[PDB]
């Protein structure tokens, strides 16, 4: 016999699950881009308040903003403790995707090879684009620094 | 081992922080990037890592592990 | 997310790495069993060709057959040892899949669970049939070598 | 390049045949396995590889590409 029907209903369940997963990941990508932009803007806004507004106000607010800097730095480290695992999970995702591309090229499944190549390319584009928004904000911060210094 | 208790530093101002090298746990076997990387200037031949310890110890052996993924980046000497 | 969810994500990273390793080992095992079976089949085909060319035995081809028989004794012991070691490695891979499935079931994936169950039953049938065929191949080779006396 | 036109043989009888080394196209840049592998016996220190050409050739250069995935297996000399 041929296992084509077995593969057919297996991948039918897989495609239903991954269509639900694709809608869920569209929603979760909206959530993730929102959270990532909020975190980057929080970092840059606290840097801006650290650099731009020292000495204009009185002494009590000076001590207040200093304690705010200390506490917010601690809380930002605590919140950013989640981002260290994102790099490693993207590392393992990239490795697994490259393995899938190689294995599908080896087996010869053209649809699976295209799926794995576009999988690594798409995860690369998504992670590099959220990181690209972050580094665009960082580059804007550096440009504002070099223009403010000179 | 006394590396974790020490503080590592380099004489090259552009060198990345090397405190990751003193941990007891090595990284993933085929990690795409080495734990610590140094960028050699075209005229520079030697880079130095200076580990400082809190107190004098009777040193016996030194172990250095290169990046097993790419041995091409292993130091020559 | 939570502490249990953080443990889930950490074990997800660990199990994704070990599942990359497990996929590599399992594909290597499948290819090794394929080479096993194809080497046995090629040796049997060469022996059948020599038997089909009977009557015109010469020094060159009979010396080749003697070398084939010596290498066939060496291959018998090597095939037995590598069958033992491949069964042991398949048991290790099954244990790795077992712990990966435990992690996934503690995660809460059900579509993955049913797909894995269907895959397990299908590959159980397939490996049972192919291993029975292989063991029968070496059993027939050993019987032929034994009856070569008469 | 005259490597494809030649036949490569090794002195050790147990050596795996190395005709794959003469392919005119290089293998994958990050291939997960080596095209040709030799296993050294404990008493052995030198490996043998002889390339025979159909006719005399004014040889100028020899290029050897080690298995770049794991450079620890690159020949010492």
């Amino acid at each position: 016999l041929s296992s084509e029907a077995l593969m057919r209903r297996a991948v039918s369940l897989v495609t239903d699950s991954t269509s639900t997963f694709l809608s869920q990941t569209t929603y979760a990508l909206i959530e993730a881009i929102t959270e990532y932009t909020k975190a980057v803007y929080t970092l840059t806004s606290l840097y801006r308040q650290y650099t731009s507004l020292l000495g204009k106000m009185n002494s009590e607010e000076e001590d207040e903003v200093w304690q705010v800097i200390i506490g917010a730095r601690a809380e930002m480290t605590s919140k950013h403790q989640e981002y260290l695992k994102l790099e490693t999970t993207w590392m393992t995702a990239v490795g697994l995707s490259e393995m899938a591309a190689e294995a599908a090229y080896q087996t010869g499944a053209d649809q699976a090879s295209i799926t794995a190549r576009n999988h690594i390319q798409l995860v690369k584009l998504q992670v590099e684009e959220v990181h690209q928004l972050s580094r665009k904000a960082e580059t804007k911060l550096a440009e504002a620094q070099i223009e403010e210094l000179r | 081992n006394f590396a974790p208790l020490g503080t590592i530093t380099s004489s090259s101002p552009t060198a990345q922080p090397a405190e990751v090298l003193l941990q007891a746990t090595p990284p993933h076997r085929r990690a795409r990037s080495a734990a610590w990387s140094y960028i050699f200037l075209p005229e520079e031949a030697w880079c130095d890592l200076t580990i400082h310890l809190p107190a004098a110890v009777l040193l016996k052996e030194i172990h250095i592990q290169p990046h097993l993924a790419s041995l091409a980046t292993c130091p020559s000497s």
